[PDB]
């Protein structure tokens, strides 16, 4: 329940997951899977 | 995709075999490795229910810091809202390009002696917010403390202290902790680099509402983030600030401290 | 009105308390979210990318020159090119590290770790080594039998330019310390293990080569790894 | 695959050792929304006019090399009709293709870091010139590659995107970037969005007798550009 | 009809007619233009969603400002109720010619010395309320003060601020910022202009329920409107107030700073 | 009666604050709203002018 | 909900429209449309 | 099986009996007797409505105990967090081997003269948490007092005391009271031994916020287990404490009190 | 009802039982019945 | 807000009491329990020995 008008007066979130990294550890064009050499 | 624990392990056995290489690589293409444990090693079934939450970003930045300590002379003083003095705070901000997020402020005061030795006594104070092109009060009597359109807050030591939140108040889609440009057209000028005018919100002004006797506040503030987003990581700061508005630096030949040779650990 | 009655803790400033407050402007709207590309939601997602290890922190060495392990043409058979400390909280060349700054935030760990090689020498040099981890027990390992008994690989240099060897949890409890101070706390009881590194055959050129070459360490968080308990940053 | 080939109007380059293509934070350069949109003027898309490759003047990889950089827009801010579109009006959006050449024998050996660096300030000294921080077509020597130029540590770059170009490997780096800001449209002459730093991390060695004078070389085109707010030509 | 966000914008093509004008315009009929932004420039599409609600009545009135700040004198002071004193929010309320309003006070009470410097000493306080034709307390021991009929609040110095709210307590439909006329029949004294004796409720009067020793009370008055509804937009006022009761001004001949020449920004 | 814990903020007074509060005269009935020309919601429509 | 007897207790009012200014801005016997001269 | 209250009792009968034997055991065994009051004697009915709640785990451990008591030196102080200093909560935690449990934590704090008594005198004080390696304040103004990732809380000597709660924090599945080895590796030093470093969680550092005149803060802590779990019950400590971080003890010849003669109660 | 995010702000445990206490009285492989002699 | 009145005993610290409380670290997640042998739920079972 939220006592106030505003939304910046509620307290913290609680969703508190994480995600797939790949748009940082393996941006690149074409795929490279790990049971093959990566330059052929 | 989401989670919401960290990854488990499953059983693998021995490989012979021209087929399957995971364990090569080529750092030059820009990707971070992809070679599991499984496929390096002879691995055993393990059911990992270990969490993720301490390291989110609210995890991470929702609990309150110090951003400003100040006393006031002859009755007044006042303060530029700007998160630069105390570098444990600006440190992680600067963690991220741009962030969007809420202010929970919180306001702590008290009456000291002029040897800086604190006095047992109760005063009402006021905190008033004025934005910029508003005229800032001149002294503790002023008529600018009617308060009619600006906000106020006002206290007594004697009670618990102050707090207020505040929403996400920039002209901008978000707040930038780093700005590669110049404040205006026509000025090229080497101190008119790397500020964005657009963060800048205003001051606050202090006053106690009477004259105390030989007597002054002392006054500290807290800031606490609340609903974080944030867009672009940065590589952490490695060296000594040295200024509240600029990121200038001093270099130095190391940051890790020596040893006596490569071999011995 | 209502009868109550107030408890201990009332009107305390707890700096990680949790609780819904007036706001200064009420009726104020913000302005629109955007399409901005690389939004984080979990620090753990920036850990995951490799970074450079300070690996040859030794008197006389200074700035870039401080992250290149140096391998020549021996002479001798079986010789050792590099040591360290697996510990990824621990003062030494891992503390400059991504991985290394976001461990200082925090008091404990668990999980695997990525260290990965890379060769800079020419087309025509060629070699072979052997990289081994030693879980604890004692000292560091004085050779190449000895390192060998431990969980290894053998890099041979070509085409692919790189190599990853992966250091597995292995652990008697769920998580360890980051710190390894003894002064006080005797935290040496979470000490980790090394990492060493030896010549297999040897670095091998044509006439007038240079009979010097360089590798580059990079290390990353795995899948697996987290950490609790957060701390202010000493440096 | 090695072998590659990039068209861009009346523009193409090839190469036969690349080490694939990075596409920054997993996005393709695209379009201003209507719901993110402020400006309300009709925009102007010049199309292949604007966008296709333009070559900078070259780098030599010297004995005393330390590194080299380039600002984006800057860099462009006087060529073809990228420039004049640019000068011409108040607002710019839109991404990038680069790619870095450097080529040697299979008797040399060094290596470069090639980085893309988001809203990146020069801050080594106490009041940064106009010189060091809108160089031009140029570009600028890193005189503090160790530090990245802004206080954090050379080792931590690989968080922003990049490739390697090591010469027993490869001879060419190419990335793709996408528009970043905290806004929907930016100034072109007031603010870089953007930093293309090159940076030796393993120094160029040789067999006694061979080529000594090794050149570097930056190519670059402009990619999904808009402009609003005409008026009469304007820059710094 | 009622809108929650400011218009939007359509996609415009290029228009060479005899048929269609809508730059002319005729400001003779006392119309405001009617151009809009697609028929004089070619547009493109922008979904705009900005609210309107900081410049709602609520949201421009609903908050508090001075109205009164005094001294007792031998234990007791008296306010005629009326927003006049001090000009900021005076100035806000003379926008609209009528308005309905509730109001919700606000007072604050310290103690200090003869030399105006404040002092650590907790003491009890009572505010009352006295309509016309009541009558008024005297002095700090007046037999009115028992308050049977006369409604009161009491406090003390050292809880926090007293408050309570007041409904529309006019005779009339609405509240007045400007009358053109007299006071009364057969008095078109040059003194009875332009007051309506239906804006004035009374005063308040104030005491220490005991004799302070040297020390006086010093006391401040704030109020907020809330539920505001409002008829007939006016001129905003562009000279300084003289008086409190009345309009009156000195003239001047600008408004706004001067420059060099016309052709000059 | 029930417990409570009591937060910091506590006596403030916040001049942009909203909060219900006991009235000074609880039984009175004010006038009727009468018909006027020329209302005004919002000063948006003014600075159309 | 609300905790006392009189309406001038209740908090501040959450209706916060506008509405079309034309008394105002338009305030005319005859209509002349945007496209049209207006004096004919 | 689980019980919410004591065993009942039947009716018994006389027995003349080769078949049946309850009265003889044999020690030997490792078993406890097996013989029930039914069997020794004739016994009646009883209804047994006796609970079981004031023995549990909960009922035992649930209730506040005193852990730390100390003053300030030049305006700060700091506690190793350790439960050996005060033995009455010590000896009780000791009769069981492993335990997993939250605490709750509760502060009382007062100023006292150089004399060492009381004064009627209210001051802020602040308490930070600082887990091992972190780096703990050396005086009263040091820049770590800014707390921005470390956990404080803040508060003052006139409001009611302090409290929070903290969970499991151990890197182990539970907490040890005995530990029969040594620190770490290569080092069986005398002093490295019986110490288990995973129940070290690090200090508490206190201030005053401000600068006190001649005057000290004395500071007290009680802390509460919270929903116990525990295995393997130890025997209780019979002989008197001598160190805050060992078992040490010396030795005495009887537990219980001298008599005259055996066969003389 | 909680008012608190974890499990370490709720209060006391209610679930004050015993149980059979063999594994610590009689921890043995054979069973020996109470009318019957232990060792035969 | 909510009118109320408060009570003898109120700000008093009773070691036997039994509220919630505010937590140091809300987002914490502890370690797994374990199977151990010999876990004991009331000091009843220990006495019988
Ligand atoms: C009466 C209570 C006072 C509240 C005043 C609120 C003003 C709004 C402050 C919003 C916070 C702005 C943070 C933005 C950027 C940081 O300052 C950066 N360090 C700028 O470089
Ligand atoms: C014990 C609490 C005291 C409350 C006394 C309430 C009296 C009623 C006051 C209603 C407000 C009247 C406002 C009307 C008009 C303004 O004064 C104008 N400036 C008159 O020119
Ligand atoms: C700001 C509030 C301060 C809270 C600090 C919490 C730190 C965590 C304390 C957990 C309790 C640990 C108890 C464990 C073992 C005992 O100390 C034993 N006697 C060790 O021999
Ligand atoms: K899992
Ligand atoms: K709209
Ligand atoms: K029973």
């Amino acid at each position: 329940i939220n006592y106030y008008e505003n939304a910046a007066s509620n307290s913290l979130n609680k969703q508190d997951f994480t995600q797939d990294p790949d748009k940082f550890t393996r941006p690149v064009a074409d795929i490279m899977k790990e049971a093959a050499v990566p330059l052929k | 995709t989401i989670k919401n624990t960290v990854e488990n392990t499953v059983e693998s056995t021995h490989s012979i075999s021209t087929e399957a290489t995971p364990a090569l690589q080529a750092a030059e293409t820009g990707a971070t490795s992809n070679a599991s444990d499984e496929s390096m090693i002879e691995t055993r079934n393990v059911v990992n229910t270990h969490g993720v939450a301490e390291t989110s970003l609210e995890g991470f930045y929702g609990r309150a810091g110090l951003v400003a300590m100040f006393t006031t002379e002859g009755g007044i003083r006042s303060w530029y809202i700007n998160f630069g003095k105390y570098v444990q705070l600006r440190a992680k901000l600067e963690l991220l390009t741009y962030a969007r997020f809420d202010v929970e402020f919180t306001i702590v005061a008290q009456v000291v002696d002029e040897q800086a030795k604190v006095k047992d006594f109760n005063v009402d104070y006021q905190v008033m917010y004025v934005p910029p092109g508003a005229s800032a009060p001149d002294g503790q009597d002023s008529f600018q403390w009617q308060s009619s359109c600006n906000p106020s807050v006002i206290s007594n030591t004697g009670l618990p202290p102050a707090r207020v939140s505040v929403p996400f108040m920039s002209s901008a889609n978000a707040y930038s902790f780093s700005y590669d440009g110049y404040i205006q057209f026509g000025d090229t000028s080497s101190s008119s680099y790397g500020i964005l005018p657009i963060h800048y919100l205003g001051q606050l002004v202090v006053r106690t509402c009477e004259d105390l006797d030989s007597a002054r506040l002392r006054v500290r503030i807290y800031a606490k983030p609340k609903h974080m987003r944030g867009w672009i990581p940065r590589s952490p700061r490695m060296r000594p600030y040295v200024s509240r508005f600029t990121g200038i630096y001093t270099d130095a030949p190391s940051f890790c401290v020596n040893r006596e040779s490569i071999t011995t650990a | 009105g209502c009868p109550t009655l107030y408890t201990p803790g009332s009107g305390q400033f707890l700096t990680t308390d949790d609780f819904q407050t007036p706001c200064m402007l009420p009726k104020f709207q913000p302005t629109p979210v955007i399409d901005i590309p690389g939004e984080v939601k979990n620090f753990l997602e920036v850990i995951q990318v490799e970074s450079l290890v300070e690996i040859n922190n030794v008197s006389g060495v200074e700035g870039v020159a401080r992250y290149r392990i140096p391998l020549n043409v021996q002479d001798a058979m079986d010789g050792q090119i590099m040591a360290v400390r697996v510990d990824p909280g621990a003062d030494g060349p891992m503390q400059s590290t991504l991985l290394g700054v976001f461990t200082r935030y925090y008091t404990q760990w668990s999980g695997s770790l990525d260290f990965t090689f890379m060769f800079c020498g020419t087309f025509m040099t060629t070699g072979k080594v052997i990289i081994a981890y030693t879980p604890p027990g004692g000292d560091q390992p004085g050779s190449r039998q000895q390192a060998m008994l431990g969980t290894h690989v053998v890099w041979d240099f070509g085409l692919q330019s790189s190599i990853t060897l992966v250091v597995p949890w292995i652990s008697s409890g769920h998580f360890r310390g980051t710190s390894l101070d003894n002064t006080i706390y005797k935290y040496r009881y979470y000490e980790a293990g090394y990492i060493t590194m030896w010549y297999q055959t040897n670095m091998v050129v044509p006439p007038n080569f240079p009979t010097e070459a360089s590798i580059l360490m990079f290390v990353a968080a795995q899948p697996n790894f987290s950490l609790r308990i957060l701390k202010d940053r000493p440096d | 695959d090695r072998v590659a080939q990039l068209t861009l109007g009346n523009s193409t380059i090839t190469t036969q050792e690349a080490a694939n293509i990075v596409v920054a934070y997993g996005r393709w350069p695209s379009g201003l929304r209507d719901t993110d949109a402020t400006a309300v003027d009709k925009p102007t898309q010049p199309g292949v006019s604007a966008e296709r490759f333009y070559t900078l003047p070259s780098v030599q990889w010297t004995t005393s090399f330390t590194g080299h950089y380039w600002k984006l827009p800057d860099a462009l801010s006087d060529l073809g009709l990228f420039g004049q579109n640019l000068q011409f009006h108040y607002l710019y959006r839109g991404g990038w293709a680069i790619h870095v050449q450097c080529n040697a024998t299979k008797f040399h050996q060094g290596t470069l870091l090639v980085v893309a660096v988001p809203e990146h300030k020069i801050q080594a000294q106490s009041n940064p010139s106009f010189g060091r921080t809108n160089p031009g077509e140029a570009g600028a020597a890193c005189q503090f590659p160790f530090t990245f130029e802004d206080g954090t540590a050379l080792g931590n770059a690989l968080i922003y995107p990049h490739q390697w170009i090591n010469l027993r490997t490869n001879n060419s780096a190419t990335l793709v970037l996408p528009y970043v800001n905290a806004i929907p449209m930016d100034s072109g002459i007031k603010h870089n969005n953007w930093t293309l730093l090159v940076i030796p991390i393993v120094p160029l060695e040789y067999a006694v007798g061979a080529t000594t004078f090794v050149p570097i070389t930056v190519t670059i085109a402009p990619m999904c550009t808009e402009y609003n707010g005409l008026r009469a030509a304007v820059t710094q």
